């Protein structure tokens, strides 16, 4: 048998729970401090160790940041990626009656969130799977982005194109757009923003074509004057396009109340990607920077 | 972390291979054997000199810590290169790696029948050794290679595109040749490349008005004395190599 200095066992860690459906909750043998571990599955795996997930252990070895997940290890015996437990997810959270944001607090999410954005993006890592549930938040109220298993490197580009939940989905990718950027994990921050009001994913869509429709009845419709050059896409001259139709901010305009909550929003949830605000420009939006200011969490 | 998997000269002797009885010399030979079968697969596998070039870091990494006398370099070789065409984005089909070694390692034997048991078995052979290999290296698979400093150097020091030419064909020998990846960084190294191929083209890169070697701006903790005494390492080796200089030989 062969020698492991770098690889430790997983039995290091004592199995305490199941949650994903192998996704275990577990404790260190010796300090007992709490860890998620993240089996890597190997069904289907004809070609070795998965490429899916050495892309992801590339990508979170290299994004280290208060507000992105952090993967501590890869144990063995199958293989275990170890993370820092984390308790709670935007999702439960905003699916959960009792628990209740205030104004001030919510800017301090999507402050965190927007940071966490800004920081993947700046090294060149596109997430491709935002959505509330993929947004965690520890026991001390930080923030942090998880589950990269979908995300990529970037940098005329081909990127893939079925990425990102359907209803958190940008209408680029709904056009079949493969040359775009960090503005995809944006637009999903928009939704998710939305989110933090209307406690329930804005736009659930069921088909592709259901979700352009929705788009459509929130954003105005898809137009080269709205949106200079849209018309090039193959899929926009096929697929069905409303006309006429904007009412991002009426059919929001219940829940927010707040200016600024509103006028970020529109910005985050813009139709050309190239107008769409970046985390750099929304993270200096006045409604970070107007009063009630950020507080933290509890 | 940073340190690791750096070693000191006294560290390379005492190497996992020489503690069951490899010289120093044969273990050096094993290596430079493993990279010329990574290079040669690499070629026909039609995958870049980067991928190429991360496999060779993985196998020079991969025996600090295992011993040649366990794993052969010609069957790491292969495992590493499947591994590292996957990590720099340009997967190879485990079949098809099996059948580039195949020829590389036996050209006069045929491929047995993809349905055989002994076939089947040698997949599987790969892919256990692919997982052994991420096991040693602790998942650690992001490689930085002198090449990117290299373009970065002879660069803004105005190098004609030869020059340039002969830094990189020095640092893709640097590591064929010798474990200069496992005691020096890459900037370092890639310093080291650009000195001897100016030593090699008679050029010198002229001293700035501030009194800056050109190095020094690529490297801080880099010294002449420590310049030339690699060049002439790394010179020393690249005359052992039958042809290799031929390469480079101004023929005019």
């Amino acid at each position: 048998s062969v020698e492991c200095p770098f690889c430790d066992e997983v039995s290091k860690y004592e199995k305490l729970a199941k949650i994903g459906q192998e996704v275990f909750k577990a404790r260190h043998r010796k300090t007992g401090q709490k860890v998620a571990l993240k089996k890597v599955l190997m069904e289907n795996e004809k070609e070795g160790f998965p490429i899916t997930a050495l892309r992801e252990i590339k990508i979170l070895q290299l994004l280290k940041h208060e507000n992105v997940v952090n993967l501590i290890e890869i144990c063995r015996t199958s293989i275990y990626l170890v993370f820092d437990f984390c308790e709670h997810d935007l999702a439960g959270l905003l699916s959960n009656v009792l628990v209740k944001f205030t104004l001030s607090e919510i800017k301090r999410v999507m402050q965190m969130l927007l940071n966490g954005l800004y920081y993947i993006h700046r090294n060149k890592i596109l997430h491709r799977d935002m959505k509330a549930a993929n947004v965690l938040i520890t026991r001390d109220g930080v923030l942090k982005l998880a589950d990269f298993g979908l995300a990529r490197a970037f940098s005329p580009n081909r990127y893939t194109n079925r990425v990102v939940t359907l209803w958190y989905r940008p209408p680029e990718l709904l056009l079949g757009e493969r040359d775009y950027g960090p503005p995809i994990d944006l637009w999903g921050a928009g939704c998710i923003m939305a989110e933090m009001w209307t406690r329930s994913p804005i736009m659930q869509g069921n088909t592709e074509q259901h979700q352009l429709a929705l788009i459509s009845q929130l954003c105005g419709s898809i137009t080269p004057e709205v949106w200079p050059n849209v018309d090039n896409y193959e899929l926009y001259e096929k697929l069905e396009l409303v006309k006429g139709q904007r009412k991002v901010k009426d059919r929001l305009k219940a829940y927010v109340r707040d200016p600024y909550a509103l006028d970020l929003i529109d910005k985050l949830l813009v139709l050309d990607p190239a107008q769409r605000i970046d985390s750099d420009d929304a993270l200096n939006h006045d409604f970070f920077w107007s009063d009630p200011m950020p507080s933290d969490l509890k | 972390n940073n340190k690791r998997w750096y070693f000191t000269r006294e560290q390379l002797e005492n190497s996992p291979s020489r503690r069951f009885g490899v010289d120093p010399d044969k273990e050096l030979s094993y290596r430079q054997q493993a990279a010329n079968l990574l290079q040669d697969m690499g070629q026909r596998l039609n995958v870049s000199q980067l991928t190429i070039n991360t496999a060779i870091v993985y196998m020079h990494r991969f025996y600090m810590i295992q011993s040649f006398t366990q794993f052969p370099g010609n069957s790491v070789a292969p495992a590493a290169l499947f591994l590292a065409a996957k990590v720099e984005e340009q997967p190879k089909k485990l079949e098809h790696v099996i059948k580039v070694a195949h020829t590389c390692l036996h050209p006069q034997e045929s491929l047995p029948d993809t349905r055989s048991e002994a076939y089947l078995q040698q997949v599987q052979d790969l892919v256990i050794l692919e997982s052994i290999i991420l096991q040693t290296l602790g998942f650690e698979l992001t490689i930085d290679h002198p090449h990117t400093h290299v373009v970065k150097c002879t660069q803004l020091v105005r190098a004609s595109k030869d020059l340039a030419q002969t830094s990189y064909f020095m640092a893709t020998n640097s590591l064929h040749l010798t474990t200069f990846s496992l005691q020096y960084t890459p900037p370092v190294v890639a310093c080291v490349c650009i000195h001897l191929a100016c030593k090699w083209s008679n050029w010198e890169i002229p001293v700035s008005t501030d009194g800056k070697h050109w190095w020094e701006y690529v490297d801080a903790t880099v010294t002449l004395e420590l310049l030339d005494e690699l060049t002439h390492e790394l010179l020393q080796i690249l005359e052992k190599t039958p042809n290799r200089l031929k390469r480079i030989w101004n023929w005019r």
